[PDB]
């Protein structure tokens, strides 16, 4: 990794939706439900060729 | 209607409106590019100014959290963690060591 | 919560039931819970191995 940065879900400057949205991010987070997202999506031919 | 999409980052907005409330339309950007501030007009590109000229509500996609954006826009905390890296060929040749013996 | 210091400049990590509470910013380090266990002893092969 050159640097490190990650995904923020956009809100207009102002919106009460930040906050409701950042504690959800967080509440998926500690259930792992971002975890199975991302294994679901981000899994598939893993690539034999290299054994 | 809003059932085509799949992916990631849709899987993630129903969950978004399961727990706070409400039934989400998602739109397209018509400009197709995501945000930068040009040189000569002080003005944006796509996934920003439809939220700063409030034609949107959330921008639910790869958004990366740059220092220039969230000056304009307020991000959340992230969702995915990246950085930026660098893709290129895997060497499909093997070294001679023609001895190896 | 009662206002005694302003800042909270310390390994203070991002949790769920901290942020109903306080606010954070974003962060600046990246952790993840992980395991600390000993390394295994040392085999030491012999001279006379054969
Ligand atoms: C053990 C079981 C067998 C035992 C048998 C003997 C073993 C011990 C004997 C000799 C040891 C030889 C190894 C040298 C040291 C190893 C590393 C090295 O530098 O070698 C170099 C090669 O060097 C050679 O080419 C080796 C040639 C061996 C010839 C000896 C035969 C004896 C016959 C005599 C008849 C006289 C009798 C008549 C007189 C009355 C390394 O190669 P490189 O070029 O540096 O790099 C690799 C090239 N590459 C980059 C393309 C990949
Ligand atoms: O862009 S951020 O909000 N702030 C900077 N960082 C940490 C410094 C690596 C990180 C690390 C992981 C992220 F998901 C987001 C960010």
């Amino acid at each position: 990794l050159i640097d490190s940065k990650g995904y923020g879900v956009g809100t207009p400057m102002g919106s009460p939706y930040r906050d409701k949205i950042t504690i959800a991010i967080l509440q998926l987070q500690e259930e792992g439900k971002l975890h199975m997202m991302k294994e679901k999506w981000w899994r598939g031919n893993g690539c034999p060729e290299e054994e | 209607g809003n059932d085509r999409f799949e992916g990631y980052c849709i899987d993630l907005l129903r969950e978004l409106s399961t727990i706070l409330g409400f039934t989400y339309e998602i739109r397209l950007v018509e400009d197709g590019k995501y945000g930068a501030q040009d040189d000569v007009n002080g003005q944006w590109n796509g996934m920003v100014r439809e939220l700063i000229d409030h034609k949107a509500d959330l921008a639910v996609a790869p958004l990366a959290i740059t220092y220039v954006r969230e000056k304009v826009i307020d991000f959340s905390k992230p969702f995915m963690t990246l950085g930026i890296s660098i893709l290129y060929r895997k060497p499909n040749g093997t070294n001679p060591g023609v001895f190896s013996f």
